[PDB]
Formats: C-alpha cells, structure tokens, sequence
C-alpha cells in the first residue's frame, strides 16, 4: 500500500483582518489521488486539485508540488474564522483540519 | 427570464429509506442553476462525494446523474449497506453556500 499520507499537520494560521492568508496540506505518495478543501463549520466545498469550487471571489489554490497543496484566502473577513480541512479521496478518506484566526 | 440564484424544490423528500444491497437514491432539484455546481457530501466525516456528475471519492458505488427535466442531481449509493445510513448534504456552490440536508436509513426489511 503505497498509498497517500498526511506529512505534517496543517500549521494554523492567525491574521489580520484585510490581509491573506495560506493553507498548507503536505502529502506525500499523492499519485492520482487529489486534494479537496472543504470549510469545517460551513461544509462549503472551496476546491477539489486545481479547480476551485466555491463562487467566493477570494479563494483559489496553488501547489509548489506534488507534496504541496494550497488554500489561499485573500483579504480575509471575520467570518472566514473556522476550521479548513484538507481530504484526500482515498479509501477510507483521509482529512486533517488547520484553523484561521481573524484579529482586528 | 432575470437571472436568479439558484434554489432547491423544498418538497423534496428529506427522510429516505433504502434496502441494503440495493441502490439508495437521494434526490436534489436544483432551479436557476446557471453557472454554479451542485455537490453531495456526507456529513459523517465531511468527505466530498461528486461535484456535478464527477465523482470525487474512490467508493466507487457513489455516482450522481443529472436529469435534466426535473432538474434533478440524483445520488446513487449502489449496493448500500448500514454504514452508509446517516445524513447527506445537496450543496450549491453560491457563497454562502445553499445546502439541502436528506437523512438515509438503511435496513433489511
Ligand atoms: C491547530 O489548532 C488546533 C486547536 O485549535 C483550537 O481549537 C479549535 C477547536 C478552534 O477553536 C481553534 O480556533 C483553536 O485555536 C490543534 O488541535 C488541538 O491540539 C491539542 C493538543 O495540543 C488537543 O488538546 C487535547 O484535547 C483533548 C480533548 O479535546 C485532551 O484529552 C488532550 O489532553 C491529553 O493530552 C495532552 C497532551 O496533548 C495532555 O497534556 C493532557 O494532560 C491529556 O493527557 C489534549 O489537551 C486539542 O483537542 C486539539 N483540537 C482539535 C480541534 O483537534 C492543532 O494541533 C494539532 O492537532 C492535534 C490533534 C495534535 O495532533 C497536535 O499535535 C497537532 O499539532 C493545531 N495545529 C498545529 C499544527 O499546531
Ligand atoms: C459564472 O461563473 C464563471 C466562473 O467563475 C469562476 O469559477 C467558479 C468555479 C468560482 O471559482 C468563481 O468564483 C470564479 O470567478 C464566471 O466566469 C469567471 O468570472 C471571473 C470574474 O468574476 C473571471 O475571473 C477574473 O478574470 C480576470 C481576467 O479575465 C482577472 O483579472 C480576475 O482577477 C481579479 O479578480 C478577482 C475577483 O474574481 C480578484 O479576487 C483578484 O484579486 C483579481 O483582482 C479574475 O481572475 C474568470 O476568468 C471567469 N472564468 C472564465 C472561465 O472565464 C462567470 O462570470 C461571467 O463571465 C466572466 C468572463 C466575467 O465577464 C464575469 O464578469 C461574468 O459575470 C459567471 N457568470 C455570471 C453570469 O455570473
Ligand atoms: C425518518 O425515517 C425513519 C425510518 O423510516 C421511516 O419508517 C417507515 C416506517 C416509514 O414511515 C418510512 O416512510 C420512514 O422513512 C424513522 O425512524 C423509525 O421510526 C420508527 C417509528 O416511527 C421506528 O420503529 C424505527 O425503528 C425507526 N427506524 C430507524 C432506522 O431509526 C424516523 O423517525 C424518527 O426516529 C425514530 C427513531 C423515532 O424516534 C421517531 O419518533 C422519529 O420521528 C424518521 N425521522 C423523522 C424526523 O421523521
């Protein structure tokens, strides 16, 4: 089974209301598996690989590699606050969740 | 007509039960879709299962069809079994996002 596995968590991220912020999920044996970003509280669907989902005008995605997924979030607002998990359609699922904190 | 955004037929069932080993269908009538996408997931662990009529998990007895006269976006969960039972989200990619909430109960007899 040399199947996807998370690497490390995601890292949580504090910022300032208006700026951007970034999340993170380090893979590592992706293959032609791929990774979705989901909102925790919401269940909105932001992105599935390189395609975002969410009709939210600020969210997009990059990877630097295979290893490396973003979620970017640009000018956030308090009520992005909340838990972002990464997923990956392996079988069973495998998620982890990182947390965006907004301050003022 | 004015563009509108898109909403669900609120009489759709909410509450489905379905024999194990046989196809559940769980149903979703989307109007106004226009550019958006309509998605199932499975509020147990939040895992994504379609997007439209891809399919995102690798279990493979999920697939949703479109059927286009009643505009409806059908989950199918061949072969379903007791540990499927529990809720499933119809989400329409607006921000916020639009959700339309359906319970599956799985049983024998
Ligand atoms: C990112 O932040 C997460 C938490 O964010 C906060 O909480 C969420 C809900 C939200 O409100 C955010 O806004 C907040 O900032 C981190 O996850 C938490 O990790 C801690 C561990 O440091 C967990 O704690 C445990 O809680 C259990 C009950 O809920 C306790 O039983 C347990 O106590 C036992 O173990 C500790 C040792 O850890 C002993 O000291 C105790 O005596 C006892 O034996 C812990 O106190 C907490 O539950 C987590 N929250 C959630 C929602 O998961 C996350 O940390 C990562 O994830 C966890 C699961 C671990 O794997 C960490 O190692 C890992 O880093 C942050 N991520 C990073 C990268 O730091
Ligand atoms: C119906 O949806 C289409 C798809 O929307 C995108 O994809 C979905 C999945 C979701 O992610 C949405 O959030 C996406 O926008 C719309 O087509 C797209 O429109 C957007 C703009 O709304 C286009 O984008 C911009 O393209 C410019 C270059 O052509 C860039 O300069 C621009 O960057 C700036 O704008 C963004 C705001 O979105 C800022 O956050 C940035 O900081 C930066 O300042 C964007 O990249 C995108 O290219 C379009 N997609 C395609 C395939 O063309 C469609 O929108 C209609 O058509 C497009 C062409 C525009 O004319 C829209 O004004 C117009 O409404 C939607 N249709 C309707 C009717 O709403
Ligand atoms: C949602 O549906 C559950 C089961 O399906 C229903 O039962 C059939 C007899 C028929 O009505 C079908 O159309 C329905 O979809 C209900 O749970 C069942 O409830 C019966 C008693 O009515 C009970 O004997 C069964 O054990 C139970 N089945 C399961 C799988 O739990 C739900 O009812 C709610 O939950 C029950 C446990 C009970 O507390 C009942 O009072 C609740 O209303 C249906 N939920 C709702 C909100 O309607």
């Amino acid at each position: 089974a040399f199947q996807p596995e998370f690497v490390e968590s995601i890292s949580n991220v504090s910022v300032a209301v208006g700026r951007d912020a970034t999340f993170t999920c380090h893979v590592r044996h992706l293959g032609g598996y791929r990774v979705g970003w989901l909102k925790a509280d919401t269940k909105a669907i932001q992105a599935i690989h390189e395609n975002v989902i969410t009709h939210n005008p600020r969210v997009t995605v990059s990877h630097l590699d295979q290893n490396t997924w973003n979620l970017h979030i640009k000018a956030v607002s308090e009520e992005d606050r909340g838990g972002y998990m990464c997923q990956l359609n392996t079988d069973p699922m495998k998620s982890q969740i990182g947390f965006l904190d907004v301050v003022i | 007509g004015s563009w509108n955004e898109p909403y669900f037929d609120l009489t759709m069932p909410r509450n489905i039960t379905s024999l194990v080993g046989k196809s559940a269908y769980l149903g979703c009538r989307v109007k106004h879709l226009g550019n958006k996408t309509v998605a199932w997931i499975r509020h147990r662990d939040l895992h994504i299962l379609t997007v439209g009529t891809y399919t995102y998990t690798t279990d493979q007895r999920f697939q949703t069809s479109y059927h286009r006269d009643i505009d409806e976006w059908t989950l199918q969960i061949k072969w379903a079994q007791q540990r499927d039972a529990g809720v499933y989200e119809c989400q329409i990619s607006t921000q916020p996002v639009r959700s339309y909430s359906v319970n599956l109960n799985i049983v024998h007899h």
